[PDB]
């Protein structure tokens, strides 16, 4: 029960989903042909939450892959771990938005939204009990942002009761892969604060930093970053698919991490992170993982938490451990970081422990921080957009695709309102 | 002839019940298959065969824990009739577990309760096991206790509530759940037992020398407490005691019925020797505040009432001598208007060690139930937290959208203040 | 010495009879070849050899089902004399099965009935099994029952009618068939047993944990009901009961003779243990509305009469105690003018489990036959449907071209309204 439907938009979303479903299949011991050959009944007891068992004991991922270009879908169908997908799921157009949010939300999206919603409704009726949706996309490409916003709007208009998760790759401050990404980022963020339950902002800057420094890799490819994000997601949901001395679900996290409906943006963090040689030079201690999770260099969002305060903190542990040890860690870390938390929330740590570890390691930990520093990030983006809107550069594309300047005005206004709210609540005593 | 039924809400309740029924089976020599290669009549019913089943009820909204119980060792023992499961857990949201989701199966639970009651003749009371942090705990406890108190006018009702620790928390909205569920249970609970995880952690680490204890050990301890409480009914003693005796001896006023539990002896297996375990010795161990299972030093308050249940080979003369000596002490101070604050019960059956456990078998054991005024202080702390988390109106929107009013929060806070005021006011001495 | 014959109309009747005779053979230890490697004298006649044959009559217009019976396992058992077949089924058209096609073989069926009657000496009654939706069912039931009631003045006549479910339908013109056949059978049926497929579906799914039940299981249940009904005749008991006793105890007025059946216990094989199956327990199981085989909650009406047949090792003292306790309840309310609404029958023969079945063998079982006023409501629903499908005069042309008048529909509706009015009016209390 409590099945979760996976949706992927944007090229980055598709690559992340490819690696993520690879990880999931490996965890449940599912071959690329889709047959289970594992040895632990635990995997099969909750396999339904992510898979569907077709006859002859075949298993298919309950996933949807969406784009507007055939290249990425063709690549996915080409490589291994692509056969198990239902071949009818690959919805794709022919043009590709081309970093034009208006195209990805007005013209092209209006063509494939019908098929997307049809497949979504089919999947919804196919499952027993719907828990929520998790979305994968970008915020720079027009495809990702535009079509993701459109689908989120339609779905929320169709399911006001379900919980919605989004893993949006926020563009990095320093490095920008595009030229016009501030516009679409602003519009997509507007729609997200409109109709989303939680957003896991992630930057390629922070991921590159972690891969280069912590993992000691001079050549980080997209595969490595996608693998990291996949591990993060699997750790997020594993409290559902496995027993634990203190389990959590998406609803519990939503209640714990969202004090007020607007402030629902998080940052993730994973531990441990060890190189190929630097692994047997350390004891795997709950204190070690706890201290690893809390530091500037290990945050997947390019924003120093020291510049702000933590509104809420959640932690999910995997592998056997004693509760008392974790409790001691939490109390010690809250004692030493007394200046790093909001005052009006006592005991702002939400703990959860599973009982199955991440493949070959002995234990692991995932940290989800809802802090206030992230507003700084937004600030910068607005400034970028601000400059790029003062001269109205590149405006004519969106203008001739139906959008108007009032749209950008309202989007910037809403973003500034959100930043003001975040700053004000940081200053709350 | 004297039957008492169990209810388990939330994961904490289910695990506690696992430990409890494990212990009871070990006591009456009951196989996991209801066979025993009268005594058991209180808790176990007997089928046509030599198989017995426990008068237990398990309820939860997350089916994972119940599935674990079904796949656990104690599979064949339970009756799959009672293992009630839901679909989505209350998720630390009292509103979900008290207005939205609990309605889905409240009728089913009530039906099972009534069917079990009709097949019993000496129905004594209800043992409700539930935490406070979990929304399942608070919401379903409130709902079910209200329903049962509505149904049965005057029958014993006992709760084993996992009071949230002062500092070591797991959830974030624990103050809300705790305040709401306490405001609810204040009117229905005949007698509720506060237990905190932090105190048991301390006890296990310091006294049993277990540096990294798991939830299993805490469940073992609480199961021991429950077994010692009911041993008077389940067996014969030189001086037995019933639950109605407890409620008559520990409730000076209708509202003040929140005692705490303590157990002794608790020594590591390697420390089984090196002490003779005197009845006076175990008495001192019980009354030592380092062994009380709630984070409150009784030296800041007065014991309004105390009850001691001894089991094993004990003799009332030395027991009375030890108690009299205890009375002669100063820091152990009661109310002036109460001349004697001790109830004594004795059972001939010594406790039995849990196989694969951590404790060591003894010949004498003692459980203490104390209703004091120090515990009052604990409530204040929670209110403190609540106030802060209510000053900014944080997290309120979830409950609001689930069908709850802020006036409910205000009135619950007012009722908590009223209870604390009553506790403090009774704590004072009498005029002349 | 006491013989009772069976008739099966339509596919439902034939399959029900398959199950029934299967069960009877299992009871009296009868091979499919009439051998038994007195008791059986009621239902089985004996040839010159040690072979026995069942006093059964099968009639249908579609030869497929009868061919299946002939090719089934119970081939050698039946006498090919009675397996009457037609050419074209009535096809859910009461007119075809009551004016056009049924005339073709009504004489043959009557002849077989008379020949069977002449070889019997203790003729008790007729067990007619037939659905209502199928035109074969309604039409041939009306025709044959009219003929038999014309022939034999006063002899027992029992029907097991498959009342159409409130929502779960299979045909489209079910209201027409049901209304016509009920208007007909109201005057001829001594006592008819309403049974619905939806209720049995619910019972099998919830209580026997069978998520996907087939028609076979429903047939098993109904066969169990029939066997428990006749066990008093077919065997000895501390307090036996005959069909005339039933009709005298359950028919306060000549028109109101539409009871419903309920059976207990019904538990999965894996749930054979975990309960002792008390006589009070099975009594409660019977009286629980979730087990009644017709979609009507008796709490909306009053039980005008109730009869309980127990089989197995039972004792009248505890039975009487349980019944007295049942009377003390409130929601179970009868008419004021009836002081006692219970008839009791006891048989020493416990039921026997069907090999390859789904139930578990028990030592005591109880069938309940209840004549209440709640069932009246059911009729209204059908009338409702009929009215709509008659307001537009839909589908009428088939019946019109088959030799039927709209005035027949009008008069049948009027008679149904009259019966419902009588039911409601009797449901009221008495003056002073
Ligand atoms: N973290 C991560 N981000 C990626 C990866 N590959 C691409 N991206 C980001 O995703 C964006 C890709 O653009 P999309 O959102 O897919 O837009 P599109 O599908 O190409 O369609 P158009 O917008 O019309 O070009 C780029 O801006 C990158 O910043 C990856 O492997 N890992
Ligand atoms: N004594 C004891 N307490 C426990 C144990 N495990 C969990 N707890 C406490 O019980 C609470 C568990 O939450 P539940 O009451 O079960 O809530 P739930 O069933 O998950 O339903 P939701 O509230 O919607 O999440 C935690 O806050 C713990 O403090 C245990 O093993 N022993
Ligand atoms: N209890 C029970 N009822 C059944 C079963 N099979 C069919 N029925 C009911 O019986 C009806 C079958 O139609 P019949 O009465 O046999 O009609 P027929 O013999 O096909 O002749 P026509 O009416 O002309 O089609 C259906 O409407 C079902 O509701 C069964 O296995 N068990
Ligand atoms: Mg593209
Ligand atoms: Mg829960
Ligand atoms: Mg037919």
């Amino acid at each position: 029960m409590r099945e979760i439907v996976h949706i992927q938009a944007g090229q980055c979303g598709n690559q992340i989903g490819a690696k993520f479903w690879e990880v999931i299949s490996d965890e449940h011991g599912i071959d690329p042909s889709g047959n289970y050959v594992g040895d632990s009944d635990l995997q099969l007891e909750r396999i339904s939450v992510y898979y569907n068992e077709a006859s002859s004991h075949k298993y298919v991922p309950r996933a949807i892959l969406v784009d507007l270009e055939p290249g990425t879908m063709d690549s996915v169908r080409s490589g291994a771990f692509g056969h198990l997908f239902r071949p009818d799921n690959f919805i794709f157009g022919q043009s590709g938005a081309g970093n034009n949010w208006a195209k990805g939300h007005y013209t092209e999206g209006a063509e494939l939204v019908d098929s997307v919603l049809d497949v979504v409704r089919k999947e919804c009726e196919n499952c027993d009990c719907l828990q929520g949706f998790q979305l994968t996309h970008s915020l720079g490409g027009g495809t990702g942002s535009g079509m993701g916003t459109l689908l989120i709007s339609k779905v929320r208009e169709e399911y006001p009761d379900r919980i919605m998760n989004t893993f949006s790759v926020v563009p990095s401050p320093k490095v920008s892969d595009t030229v016009v990404e501030p516009y679409n980022a602003t519009l997509s963020i507007h729609q997200l604060v409109e109709n989303t339950d939680e957003t896991y902002c992630i930057d390629n800057e922070a991921l590159y930093d972690i891969c280069f420094r912590t993992l000691k890799l001079a050549t980080p490819t997209y595969g490595d970053l996608n693998h990291l994000v996949s591990a993060t997601m699997s750790g997020v949901t594993t409290s559902l698919r496995f027993p634990g001395q203190l389990n959590a679900d998406l609803r519990k996290l939503a209640v714990n991490m969202v004090p007020f409906p607007r402030l629902h943006f998080f940052m993730p963090g994973f531990a441990p992170l060890t190189a190929r040689g630097s692994q047997q030079y350390r004891a795997l201690t709950v204190p070690e993982l706890t201290q690893q999770m809390f530091d500037a260099k290990n945050m997947m969002a390019a924003c120093d938490p020291r510049h702000g305060r933590y509104l809420t903190v959640a932690t999910v542990f995997r592998g056997r451990m004693s509760m008392k040890e974790v409790d001691e860690q939490m109390l010690a870390i809250q004692s030493k970081n007394s200046s790093y938390f909001v005052e009006w929330i006592p005991n702002n740590v939400k703990v959860a422990v599973c009982d199955i570890p991440p493949r070959g390691l002995k234990m692991s930990s995932t940290f989800i921080g809802n802090s206030t520093a992230i507003q700084e990030l937004f600030k910068r983006i607005s400034e970028q957009f601000t400059a790029m809107f003062r001269r109205k550069a590149f405006l004519h594309w969106y203008t001739g695709e139906g959008m108007d300047e009032m749209e950008f005005t309202e989007a910037e206004s809403n973003m500034n309102d959100l930043v003001s709210e975040y700053q004000q609540y940081q200053d709350a005593t | 002839m004297r039957e008492c039924i169990s209810i388990h809400v939330g994961q904490a309740g289910v695990q506690i019940g696992n430990a409890c029924w494990e212990l009871y089976c070990l006591e009456h020599g009951i196989q996991p298959d209801g066979q025993m290669p009268d005594s058991f009549n209180t808790f176990f019913s007997e089928t046509g065969a030599g198989k017995h089943v426990p008068r237990a009820v398990f309820v939860d909204l997350e089916p994972t824990v119940i599935d674990e119980v079904r796949t656990g060792t104690y599979r064949q023992l339970f009756h799959p009739e009672q293992l009630i499961t839901g679909k989505e857990d209350a998720a630390n949201n009292y509103a979900r577990g008290h207005y939205t989701i609990g309605k889905e199966i409240i009728d089913l639970v009530l039906d099972r309760i009534r069917k079990l009651a009709d097949q019993c003749t000496g129905l004594q009371g209800f043992l409700v096991f539930h935490s406070f942090g979990g929304g399942t705990g608070s919401g379903f406890t409130s709902l079910l206790m209200e329903r049962l108190s509505v149904d049965y006018g005057k029958k014993s009702k006992l709760e084993f509530s996992i009071y949230p620790a002062p500092q070591v928390s797991t959830a974030v909205v624990e103050p809300y759940n705790s305040i709401l569920t306490t405001h609810t249970t204040l009117e229905h609970s005949d007698c509720a037992f506060m237990v905190d995880n932090e105190a048991i952690y301390d006890i296990c680490r310091r006294n049993l020398d277990i540096e990294r204890p798991t939830y299993t050990n805490l469940n073992r301890l609480i199961s021991q407490i429950v077994s010692s409480i009911t041993a008077s009914l389940r067996f014969d003693g030189a001086l037995n005691v019933d639950l109605t005796n407890f409620q008559t001896n520990l409730v000076p006023y209708p509202r003040i019925h929140f005692p705490l539990a303590t157990y002794a002896p608790v020594i590591s297996a390697e420390k089984a020797y090196h002490e003779q375990l005197s009845v006076a010795e175990i008495t001192n161990a019980c009354f030592e505040p380092a062994n009380q299972m709630v984070k409150c030093d009784p030296r800041h308050g007065k014991y309004m009432a105390c009850c001691l249940l001894y089991r094993g080979d004990v003799v009332p003369k030395d027991v009375n001598a030890a108690i009299a000596t205890i009375k002669t002490k100063r820091s152990i101070q009661f109310v002036d208007w109460c001349p004697t604050g001790f109830k004594v019960g004795i059972n001939y059956q010594p406790p039995t060690v849990v196989p694969g456990g951590d404790l060591a078998k003894v010949q004498r054991a003692v459980c203490m139930l104390s209703n004091t005024t120090a515990i009052a202080e604990a409530w204040a702390r929670l209110d403190h937290k609540f106030d802060l988390m209510y000053a900014k109106r944080a997290f309120v929107h979830w409950y609001v959208g689930e069908g709850m009013e802020e006036g409910e929060f205000s009135e619950a806070r007012e009722d908590m203040a009223a209870l604390e005021k009553d506790y403090e006011e009774v704590g004072v001495d009498s005029v002349e």
